[PDB]
């Protein structure tokens, strides 16, 4: 952590903030399912999914993508402000870079909320009205094995 | 200022009474046949409705206003100010966002009644309907301000109510003039005035007294902001009615400072005209 | 093809029914 | 609706997307 | 930047210690714009012999 | 202690999940540094001169006299108070249109607010901002930067700098004690007590066939309502409003709360949202069973705008073509205001026709009603609301003391006000400034 | 999102054109053919060898 500070805290941030992949249900149980590697009548999604709430101030900032955005941007500002950076980037640019990077963090976007709450009830309907049903292998995150 | 009677609900009449004189005369008794304007409205159904500053002679206007049409008409044009415009047809009101439309309708109602009640002239009544009460004459609002003083020919359902009017409840109750000859400070009359509009205008005066200092204070703020180079003294004599809404506190200036940094950007093109302005003010006053 | 109309109820308009290949139903019934 | 009218004005203070919808459909 | 403008000038006779890799004494002085590239001889001048 | 970054927030960093992250990621850094030539500094520092006999306190009083001539300084104070009241009234009006965002009191919480998106709170904050720019006509844009990120639901200001050792100085700037926000909380709390003055109505809606001949009063229903949700043999419609059509000789059935198909002729509680997506199934099936006196629905709108259609009770009137128009203009967008038909109250005892009425409210909404005939001896047939003395206690009440009211319950049309007569001086009209 | 989004109304208005397209009943008919066309093709090359 002292020989390699920005690189230890980047190998740790990926292991901590990469989303736990999840699964839901698609299609009707009278119909039958065509997937092989996943369960007979179910899909697999690479973000943790939750049912649709009422879009308050809570559920549009607690999502895994809103947690992956807010903890990567908070990391790269710690990269751009380091002592190894000032060989080229001067003090005025460093403030500007930080100002630009954060401005990416505070911008309201429904797409972290959309991928968690809205898109799995949108992907599960669309995977029963298409012809070829979704062929799928299980998503595995950060598992060497 | 608002020299007229400060109210916001007007006594409208949707359905007028039958002007029938061929058949069953004597039933209805309009006040028009006595050359007299009625204090409470004639008509078969007389509804209360909110028309803000319907009787407000004196100022160009606050600006915004909310005027609900009476419930015979549509009255869905004050509940479509937000969340509902290119989404919903003209004859409808949006029920999924009704609270947000109504809350902003009450913000038009609050802001448009943020005036100051000014006092007009108080001519004492020479006639016999009140016989000397200092009522406030005006255009033709003598009928609508005081339902007490009203000529009552026949016992209608207005006259069944206005006959119970107490005769000492009209006009000025208490005048406090500090200096004889000069104008009074605040008279305390009675007129047509709802307590809801009265609470807003008595809040706004309490707001304007919350940013007003005595003249021995504003001569100490002008001197200290000039770093005591030029000092001035207020003449010591009784000024009767001044109001100088001129002084936010130390808290309200901190919010206005940080709001000015939020609106302006972050690069060196927005922090530069803030520097060259004070650099221009520095070069003009310097002796060096 | 097994579906003809699906007349909606909220709006009451009729929704009719119509390197790759557009799949078609195999002509089973002869 | 993917509209960059807020992200542009936030970063201009300090001065079509088919690759995203391909990425959802390939899940 | 005031101090390293002289230190990068007389860089042959008078060497000092600069903190980090990437920064030498003979770099231009207008890049020392971080609190970590302050030279330790500039901080404690007791350790410039 | 080198001040690396001086930062200003636009958004409360604790309602978004950001209580533990560093300051450079939560707040926005200023990034300005204008360059200076040292050769212009060295000359201007090393050869500045002055007048010979320069008495400098005289020289500044000579120079700073035409900058304190009037209200130059006292315009920023008047601008600061409005930027405090409009900031709370934007913070209140945004967080009252959401389910409990800020401690802000919510007195009209009973009105339904479905859309709580950041796009919806941006339209609330922008119209509160447009009201303060219209009433006070201040041209410079106040609080037209808290919507720079997109949400004003988390609008809270804070400023902070950060030294190199991490010793972040971070002090908030909360808005001061407001006054319009105190006054807007009394207009709202009175609004629930009498929303009939603003043509809004409490309660629900009943559609039963009432073939009355005498007096009909839709806004002020006498006795109890026919039924209430959850009563005996009262069923609530399911969220689709679907109808399963039964075959050769049976009757079609609604699908109630749950999945059970219950038959139409009886009682029904139609919530307002289901009626916005089933009007073509309402007007085709259950509404003929309303007209034939079989079923009775309860279109439970929570609060609604109403529209009165007064008519002559001498002549007949079917309220069904006015309701059939109202069921036709219902989209999933929004409903038109409810159309009640109230007879014009007649002076003479008349012979009234047998009229068929349907829509009558549940909770008593006939508040904005002044006497029926204020210029007649007596109302014979229709309802005879005389001039109610409760709204006028400053005129007819004997034990009324000057100075009281009943503000969060009723409106008192005749009160005792104070009429101030101020004089507003300039800064030259108080002290002597020369 | 849009400035007035009802999530149940938006999905119901956009999925009803999809279920009019009978691809769910075509993809079952192409499956039962490729079952019968598999076993009559697997055995037609396993009777030769």
């Amino acid at each position: 952590p002292q020989q390699a500070p920005l690189l230890r805290a980047f190998a740790e941030h990926i292991r901590a903030n990469w989303p736990q992949p999840s699964e839901f249900g698609y299609g009707s149980t009278l119909q039958g399912s065509a997937n092989l590697f996943i369960p007979s009548n179910r899909m697999v999604y690479p973000w943790p999914n939750q049912p649709l709430p009422r879009l308050t101030v809570a559920p549009t900032y607690d999502s895994a993508m809103s947690n992956w955005i807010s903890t990567t941007i908070a990391f790269f500002i710690r990269v751009v402000n380091s002592v190894n950076m000032t060989a080229t980037v001067n003090d005025l640019t460093r403030r500007t870079m930080t100002g630009v990077m954060t401005a990416m963090r505070q911008v309201k976007t429904m797409t972290p909320f959309y991928i968690q709450h809205m898109c799995p009830t949108e992907l599960s309907v669309l995977a029963s009205v298409t012809v070829t049903p979704p062929f799928q292998v299980p998503f595995t995150r950060l598992v060497q094995n | 200022e608002d020299t007229g009677l400060c109210t916001s609900f007007m006594l409208l009449d949707n359905i007028p009474s039958a002007h029938l004189t061929k058949e069953l005369i004597g039933f209805t008794w309009f006040m028009q046949m006595y050359q007299m304007t009625p204090p409470l409205p004639e008509g078969a159904v007389n509804r209360i409705v909110c028309m803000t500053n319907w009787a407000s002679l004196g100022d160009e206007g606050r600006g915004l206003e909310v005027r609900l049409p009476p419930p015979t008409d549509s009255s869905v044009h004050a509940y479509k100010t937000v969340l509902s415009r290119g989404y919903i047809d003209n004859a409808q009101f949006n029920p999924l966002a009704l609270r947000s439309n109504v809350l902003l309708m009450l913000l038009q109602f609050t802001l448009s009644n943020l005036k100051i009640n000014k006092s007009s002239t108080f001519t004492s009544d020479v006639t016999t309907i009140t016989s000397g009460r200092m009522i406030r004459a005006f255009p033709e609002l003598l009928a609508l301000a005081y339902p007490g003083r009203a000529v009552l020919p026949t016992q209608t359902k207005n006259a069944q109510f206005l006959s119970t009017a107490i005769a000492d409840r009209i006009g000025r109750l208490d005048r406090a003039n500090l200096i004889g000859g000069e104008v009074s400070a605040m008279v305390e009359c009675m007129e047509l005035c709802d307590a809801l509009t009265l609470h807003i205008r008595e809040t706004y005066i309490m707001l304007l007294r919350s940013m007003h200092q005595d003249p021995t204070q504003i001569v100490q703020i002008v001197n200290e902001c000039a770093n005591n180079l030029l000092n001035s003294t207020i003449p010591i004599s009784l000024r009767p009615t001044i109001l100088c809404p001129w002084f936010a506190s130390s808290e309200d200036l901190r919010l206005q400072q940080v709001m000015h940094l939020v609106n302006i950007s972050s690069n060196t093109a927005a922090a530069l005209p803030l520097v060259e302005a004070l650099s221009t003010l520095l070069r003009s006053v310097t002796p060096l | 093809n097994a579906i003809r109309s699906f007349l909606t109820a909220w709006d009451d308009i009729r929704i009719l029914s119509p390197d790759s290949a557009v799949a078609n139903g195999p002509e089973l019934i002869i | 609706v993917l509209d960059p009218t807020v992200l542009t004005n936030a970063i201009t203070t300090i001065s079509d997307y088919a690759a995203f919808w391909k990425c959802i459909a390939s899940w | 930047k005031v101090f390293m403008a002289l230190a990068n000038l007389l860089a042959q006779p008078e060497p000092i210690a600069i903190g980090v890799p990437g920064m030498h004494q003979t770099t231009p002085a207008s890049q020392f714009s971080h609190p970590g590239v302050w030279p330790p001889g500039f901080l404690n001048p007791q350790l410039i012999n | 202690d080198v001040i690396t970054n001086v930062l200003v927030a636009r958004v409360d960093p604790a309602q978004r999940g950001d209580a533990a992250v560093d300051i450079r990621a939560t707040h926005a850094t200023f990034a300005a540094a204008l360059p200076v030539d040292p050769a212009a500094i060295v000359v201007a520092m090393l050869c500045g001169q002055t007048e010979t006999n320069l008495i400098p306190s005289h020289h500044y009083g000579k120079a700073f006299a035409p900058l304190f001539a009037s209200n130059a300084m006292f315009t920023r104070n008047q601008r600061a108070v409005i930027t405090r009241e409009a900031f709370v009234c934007a913070r209140s009006a945004v967080a009252q249109c959401q389910d409990a965002g800020f401690l802000v009191p919510r007195p009209l919480d009973a009105l339904r607010q479905f859309d709580v998106t950041s796009a919806a709170a941006a339209e609330i904050m922008h119209a509160v901002n447009d009201a303060f720019k219209t009433a006070f006509d201040l041209d410079g844009a106040l609080l037209d930067g808290l919507a720079l990120y997109g949400d004003p639901r988390i609008a809270d200001l804070s400023a902070a700098y950060l030294q190199y050792g991490g010793n972040v100085v971070r002090e908030h700037v909360p808005p001061g004690p407001s006054h319009i926000h105190r006054a807007l909380q009394q207009v709202e709390s009175t609004f629930m007590a009498e929303m009939n003055l603003f043509n809004v109505a409490r309660g629900n809606l009943y559609l039963v066939q009432t073939a009355t001949n005498g007096n009909w009063s839709p806004m002020a229903p006498v006795a109890a309502p026919p039924f209430v949700r959850g009563g005996p043999n009262v069923r609530v419609v399911g969220r689709f409003g679907t109808i399963v059509p039964r075959p050769n000789g049976l009757e079609p059935q609604l699908i109630d709360d749950g999945n059970v198909p219950r038959d139409i002729a009886g009682d029904w509680v139609y919530p307002s949202d289901v009626l916005q997506v089933s009007v073509a199934v309402f007007r085709d099936y259950v509404w003929p069973m309303v007209k034939a006196g079989r079923t009775r629905v309860l279109v439970e709108l929570g609060h609604y705008v109403y529209t009165l259609h007064y008519y002559d009770p001498q002549i007949s009137l079917d309220e069904a073509p006015i309701l059939e128009e109202w069921l036709s203009k219902i989209n999933p967008a929004g409903i038109p205001p409810v159309p009640f038909c109230i007879p014009i109250p007649q002076v003479y005892p008349c012979i009234t026709a047998r009229r068929v009425h349907y829509a009558f409210t549940s909770e008593n909404n006939n508040d904005s009603l002044f006497s029926t005939n204020a210029a007649s001896i007596d109302t014979a047939f229709g309802e005879n609301a005389a001039v109610s003395p409760l709204r006028w206690p400053g005129l007819v009440d004997p034990n009324y003391r000057v100075g009281t009211n009943d503000l969060p319950n009723r409106i008192t049309l005749y009160n005792s006000l104070y009429r101030y007569n101020f004089t507003y001086p300039t800064l030259d009209g108080i002290m002597y400034v020369r």
